[PDB]
């Protein structure tokens, strides 16, 4: 190895190298490392954890305001409640999430997300609500019964009072998933009991999200 | 997988500080001293406020030139300050010769100098966020201890030259580990040092027409 | 159903005094009073005690100080009153001021044992979104289902030991979500109460 | 190893480098070595080599009588006699130790000191003092009782001629402890006997001590 | 512990002598003898005056250029008098080419040239402190086994240049070993070589108000 | 009782004439007196024999010498005296001059089996500072404990022989730290009493 | 507040219709507790 030959490629600083140099202070002893609770190692593992949706920007809606879902009782059977694409990473509700600040670092996603809503009315307060996902080809369906022949969950708030819904995949690669909220039936109270409530729906990413291709941020 | 790993989310060493020798003109200085500062530039500030307690050694790169973009035989030394010393106040200074504070004798006609600099503090690790008052209203939540000490750079010369030097501070983080994840911050970052912001808020969420509009 | 912050029980640094009972016992603070228009509270952990007790001797004379702490919120709503609270633990709490006067009042710092109400519960007075603050441990606290709520928050500094009264390890906030709405003629006014119990506590430098 | 290529980080002239150097004088066989007495080969063992302490730093005292700490008769009982706070490495009485001589050659450093009192009066003397140790949390204590409730050593100087006061801790990482020594009697001698004696400290570093990130002194 | 010990104490190769090779207007030398000392600097003599006997060898590097800091092609000789042998008297010396004197010939605009230099002496260890008197009041307590030499440096040249070259002396203490450690100095150095002080003493601690004063 | 300089006893360099008991014999010195203001005094070591008897003979006949010592020093104060003596050994103890005449005269840097008075106590008359000096090996002689004090002191220099005359290898000091006072009607001058005795002791190129 | 530093049972009467208070020690001899 003593001949030796330069060839081309020298002298190029590579700011992605993963090259070797001297320490500036040898023999420095820097201070042992301690246990501390709460290592996180993955920022998947932070996407995967739920958190609210800004479902209801609007114009005029600020404040806490803007993460509640409105659910009132003279709104007429069949009528829509709610809607929103499912894009994690284009601007919209998506950006109050985890995972939707997440992904606007890296340039390419694909998994299965998950949805879960929650309802904070009155305990005596009764109804049923229908929720519908149309895959990213068709557009939104315009009327609850095109809507019931999808795949939806019919969801009693009475009963339960929170429900989830995975969403099969969604891959960006080059168009996206819709999310409505349907009223099933009416919203029935026994009397003396407020006459409106609010859905909260929170958003996730399940275990088989991956990223890509990490880059800077848009804010 | 291993690709949004926390050890690649900060890795590719990337610009933290563009610092200026001025030697002509109104500033016949020759020397200047850039105290390092990890949260320089805000999209760096961002991705490091993400963890509360972080703990890594850095790799300096040096990739300095004249402002034609010559790079002609000048010398130049670059001297490290360590938290906790002195740091020179003109070209001539005896702290440029306190052997305590390592140097590198590097020409402009030669490759970039390149250091390593180890964890440097008290602490078990770097903390971005100090909910507390150090010595036991502008000293409230400001840790001390998270100060990496100096980079002080001068020409060996003995005269002034006549020639600005603008120098391009390069940063590797390596061996990351991170503890405690937070929410990434969603308003503007109105001062340095402190997490103030705007009394105008503004939504994290871009607002459409109706909650049944796409 | 008691969530543990990180999933790490507190546990004594092993080798400084080792409190007993007498200590770790539950301090049950004032109850504040939910309204409609509230728009939520905050403490600062080891400085809510400072002022209570053996444990705020203990923390106003001794040098060094680590512990951890069982919160516990409790609301006693009707079966009529309807609304949702989140609470979590945040740690590190550091509270930030709004500009247009650059730095928050030391009573927004550490308020006390009597707690201070957000002035920007969208941005918990600190630019993070509360959209965002379920990263942290936390709890539900919605009416309809359950009305407690405790986490179990061990001790989360850079050092083994700090001073117990220059720098608070965290903060409990609480922040209503869905709105406190109620039809006429019930108690307008639900009321929180918040149950502490400090966990393997220690101290060093006594005097 | 034929082929090579320069990475970043050529030429630099490192001057903290442990880089090899052809010999300049190759052939030369330098001078034996035989064994010398008294080899030192860590700072830390002279740290803790006891020295004394110049107590009385005070405007005026010149000379030898800066090491002095003197204890006189007629001092009322439960008055305050010397106070010194302990910080190898400020400018203070530790100045005149080893210890604080070569801590200055240092930045950080933590472990625990000790610190022996020798009485130097005539043996025919006796009485009583009281040595009190504050941790640095506090101030001083103002009164001799207050100090009686602390870290403290009753030191009978008549049959005891020196005692030894061991300090728990003292960290430099970024508000020091203090050692008073208090009156507890009076002074006590038989006829034709002097009644002023001193009493002389001296200050040393326990196995314990550590130091780290050398640097220059300021003399 | 290791950070401390009596290698780490003495390692980090500084700065020891400035040499000035003058070749232009009123000094049409062009060589400069550089006698070697450790103990040039204060900051170097207190460190070392801690022990009596030491014992090591050390490694050299010259970091040489003009007075405008550049680095042109010039050739450079830079040779070691080794401790016995007569040292030159100007540019053109016989001394120049007796292959006795180890040389090192490097250009300007190359790397600084490095040279270890061996244990060089006929006792068992250096010695700082010579209580006594050489040739069995100017020759008292002056050790002559201590001398390691000197350092001539001249451009390979024919005329005059007329270019001023500072030359930076640059040395590393390897494998050192020490004995009888000693009080650090006290009070200040008033002459070289000998350890005179002044008068005036002062005292070694600051002097506060009381003994009962913090 | 006896203080080992560095830990090593005197050896003969194995393999120069090995003198026997008559020249290892205890050589008692003047008596100094210590006074209330006096400031103390040093002896050079080889120097102080080169004069008396036939270790004087031996090092001013023969070329290299080596010998370790057993320096011996005693104080007979009575019960009602106080103060206190720092004898130590100093290694290469080069005495230096005090400029406002730039090198110390002979009679002071060789004093002779009579001693020299220190000028500069606090600083030993070489610039290092007497507060420090006990990093060299010594023994406390305080009146109210003890009053003697023995030290044995190797061969320490760089060469393995040297000459007796031209350079001393070591230097006894003794100075009072905390001053002799007494109450009127006493012996007002201690005696000071300095027994040497070589060990081990060695020389070679008689005449 | 200052009562509920002693011995004390807080009762959610919501909850538990009857809780019991035990009285650890009343004599006497010759100055009564109080609730």
């Amino acid at each position: 190895g003593f001949p030796t030959e330069l060839k081309p490629g020298t002298n190029q600083f590579l700011t992605t190298d993963d090259g070797t140099s001297p320490p500036i202070l040898p023999g420095f002893e820097p201070t042992p490392l301690i246990h501390i609770p709460g290592e996180f190692t993955s920022l998947l593992d932070l996407c995967q954890v739920e958190t609210i949706l800004e479902v209801n920007n609007t114009t005029g809606t600020t404040g806490v305001s803007r993460l509640l879902i409105p659910v009132r009782a003279q709104n007429n059977v069949d009528q829509l409640c709610a809607s929103f694409q499912v894009d994690p990473g284009r601007n919209g509700p998506w950006q109050s999430t985890m995972v939707g600040q997440i992904c606007r670092y890296y340039t390419q996603w694909s998994g299965s997300l998950k949805v879960t809503f929650m309802f904070t009315g009155s305990f005596m307060a009764t109804g049923k609500m229908l929720i519908a996902y149309t895959p990213p080809g068709s557009a939104q369906p315009t009327t609850r019964e095109a809507a019931m022949l999808g795949t939806h969950i019919v969801w009693d708030f009475g009963l339960q009072s929170s429900v989830t819904l995975v969403i099969p995949w969604i891959s960006n690669t080059h168009a996206t998933g819709i999310v409505t909220i349907w009223y099933q039936t009416n919203f029935v109270v026994p009397p003396d009991t407020p006459t409106e409530a609010n859905i909260i729906a929170l958003g996730a990413a399940q275990k088989n999200f991956t990223l890509k291709l990490c880059k800077d941020t848009d804010e | 997988v291993n690709e949004a790993s926390v050890e690649h989310f900060y890795s590719r060493a990337g610009l933290v500080g563009v610092v200026e020798v001025k030697d002509s003109g109104t500033s016949l200085d020759g020397y200047t001293v850039w105290p390092i500062d990890v949260m320089g530039f805000v999209q760096q500030r961002r991705k490091l406020e993400l963890s509360t307690y972080m703990r890594f050694d850095a790799e300096f790169t040096f990739v300095s030139n004249l402002n034609n973009s010559t790079t002609p035989g000048m010398l130049l030394q670059y001297m490290y300050v360590p938290p906790g010393a002195p740091k020179p106040d003109s070209r001539k200074s005896y702290q440029w010769q306190t052997a305590t504070n390592p140097s590198v004798f590097a020409k402009l006609s030669d490759p970039p100098p390149q250091v390593s600099v180890p964890f440097m503090s008290p602490a078990t690790a770097y903390q971005w966020f100090y909910d507390g008052y150090p010595t036991f209203n502008l000293q409230y939540g400001q840790c001390p201890n998270n100060m990496m000490g100096h980079f002080a750079i001068r020409t060996v010369s003995e005269s002034t030259t006549g020639k600005n030097i603008h120098v391009r501070v390069y940063m590797r983080i390596k061996h990351v580990r991170a503890w405690v994840p937070r929410p990434l911050r969603s308003q503007a970052y109105m001062v340095k040092n402190y997490p103030t912001y705007s009394q105008t808020i503004t939504n994290t969420a871009t607002d459409r027409a109706s909650i049944t509009t796409t | 159903n008691i969530v543990l912050s990180y999933g790490e029980w507190p546990e004594y640094c092993p080798s400084p005094t080792r409190p007993d009972v007498s200590v770790n016992r539950f301090y049950t603070l004032s109850t504040k009073s939910w309204k409609t228009e509230s728009t939520g509270w905050y403490w600062k952990f080891p400085d809510v005690l400072n002022d209570t007790g053996v444990f705020g001797q203990n923390a106003q004379f001794h040098y060094l100080y680590r512990s951890g702490f069982c919160m516990h919120v409790q609301c006693n709503a009707s079966k009529f009153h309807q609304g949702a609270l989140l609470v979590a633990a945040i740690p590190e709490f550091v509270i930030a001021a709004s500009s247009p006067g650059l730095y928050p009042d030391f009573a927004h710092t550490n308020p006390g044992k009597d707690g201070q109400e957000f002035r920007d519960p969208y941005v918990l007075d600190a630019g993070i979104p509360l959209s965002q603050a379920l990263i942290f441990p936390h709890q539900w606290i919605n009416l309809r289902t359950n009305n407690c709520a405790t986490i179990i928050m061990p001790y989360i500094n850079a050092l083994p030991f700090d001073s117990a009264l220059n720098h608070s390890n965290f903060g409990l906030v609480v922040i209503p979500i869905s709105p406190l709405k109620y039809c006429n003629g019930a108690t307008t006014e639900v009321p929180i109460t918040l149950t502490i119990a400090p966990l393997n506590s220690e101290f060093s430098g006594l005097r």
